[PDB]
């Protein structure tokens, strides 16, 4: 069973070089197309350049002027790299193997921004059956976990894909549907966990 | 120069009905330079077909492939619950770039489910921030084609509200739906009702949620 392994730095700031690198597992070199490949957010996939065992280097005309594609061989690795990057780069980078493609690498999420690392502020939709919610603004970079009642409460809960303000930043809300009998007899308190800032908020929605 | 193209956008098809999507290519294309790929949510796109019906490895036989020239067909005999996921057709060996199709994405066929509407005023610890922010979910509806517009003081409102949907739910097949009103603090404490309306199929009429900003 042939692997992909790729890795590189994910967040970068506008109108710098992106660096990522793929390594083939189990499998054997040359013959194949190392190819990368870029899915924007709720987009379709874009095929950006191939190489093999020498410098096959076939690349896209819509970014080639800002693409090199180069290979080691006494590691079984490719590395892809892009210059002059700006915030219509931002997507999911997956490295392949053209035979047509059989195996994809994991891919890595890579948002270009020059907005700096915050922390979540949540705020609460209360109630007034019933829906309830909390409302995570402005933090970056994605992403979240929202859980309620840590854990206890998973049922009926919707939490829904951020969206980048036009500040830059991340907004999203999670919300919850409960009979409103619990309201008076339920405490419903919302968990928002953010690694990239190293913040945890438990945020209490009481019945306004 | 090669594009490819798919139809439909959205397949909406029932657990055990035959399902067929469609590639259309701009120049000729032979059956044995294109392949079909299969994206579910966050994970990498699996390859299903690499030639005109060539049945990759470990792919199981429910899936086929047909065409020629400029029109192909992707062909599953049977659905089952996890073939539902967005699937792609690509053109490989003839003139790069190789690119890919717009996608075609597989949905579940349920029976229609009107939204359940709320709205949320902005909560008073968010108004000593500076901003408000107006929140409108429609819970469990089907299909996803609805649309949601903001009202203050029965204005329509244009420019200034974002929107959000959740994937179709392994439990019940429906979808759900949220759309922010970003205002200053200025501009909330400048009117006085605000209203949320929404038009789905599964409504008879228009249905709107109100409040207002004192009451």
């Amino acid at each position: 069973q042939v692997q992909l392994q790729q890795w590189g730095a994910g967040l970068l700031k506008p109108s710098e070089t992106l660096s990522l690198t793929c390594a083939v597992y189990g499998g054997s070199f040359s013959g194949y197309y190392w190819s990368w490949i870029r899915q924007p957010p709720g987009k379709g996939l874009e095929w950006i350049g191939e190489i093999n065992h020498s410098g096959s280097t076939n690349y896209n005309p819509s970014l080639k002027s800002r693409v090199t594609i180069s290979v080691d061989t006494s590691k079984n690795q490719f590395s892809l790299k892009l210059s002059s990057v700006t915030a219509a780069d931002t997507a999911v980078y997956y490295c392949a193997r053209g035979r047509g493609m059989d195996v994809w690498g994991q891919g890595t999420t890579v948002t270009v921004s020059s907005a700096s690392t915050k922390g979540p502020s949540v705020f609460p939709l209360a109630p007034s059956t019933a829906a309830l919610g909390c409302l995570v603004k402005d933090y970056f970079p994605e992403p979240v976990t929202v859980s309620w009642n840590s854990g206890a409460l998973t049922s009926g809960v919707h939490t829904f894909p951020a969206v980048l303000q036009s500040s830059g930043l991340y907004s999203l809300s999670s919300v919850v549907t409960v009979p409103s009998s619990s309201l008076g007899t339920q405490t419903y308190i919302c968990n928002v966990n953010h690694k990239p800032s190293n913040t945890k908020v438990d945020k209490r929605v009481e019945p306004k | 120069e090669i594009v490819l193209t798919q139809s439909p956008g959205t397949l909406s098809l029932s657990p055990g009905e035959r399902a067929t999507l469609s590639c259309r290519a701009s120049q000729s294309v032979s059956s044995s330079y294109l392949a079909w790929y299969q994206q579910k949510p966050g994970q990498a796109p699996r390859l299903l077909i690499y030639g005109a019906s060539s049945r990759a490895t470990g792919i199981p036989d429910r899936f086929s492939g047909s065409g020629s020239g400029t029109d192909f067909t992707l062909t599953i005999s049977r659905l089952e619950p996890e073939d539902f996921a967005v699937y792609y057709c690509q053109q490989y060996g003839s003139s790069p770039p190789y690119t890919f199709g717009q996608g075609t994405k597989l949905e579940i066929k349920r029976t229609v489910a009107a939204p359940s509407v709320f709205i949320f005023p902005p909560s008073d610890e968010q108004l000593k921030s500076g901003t408000a922010s107006v929140v409108c979910l429609l819970n469990n509806f089907y299909p996803r084609e609805a649309k949601v517009q903001w009202k203050v003081d029965n204005a329509l409102q244009s420019g200034n509200s974002q929107e959000s949907v959740t994937e179709q739910d392994s439990k019940d097949s429906t979808y759900s739906l949220s759309s922010t009103l970003t205002l200053s603090k200025a501009d909330y404490e400048k009117h006085k009702v605000y209203a949320c309306e929404v038009t789905h199929q599964g409504l008879s009429s228009p249905v709107t949620k109100s409040f207002n900003r004192g009451e």
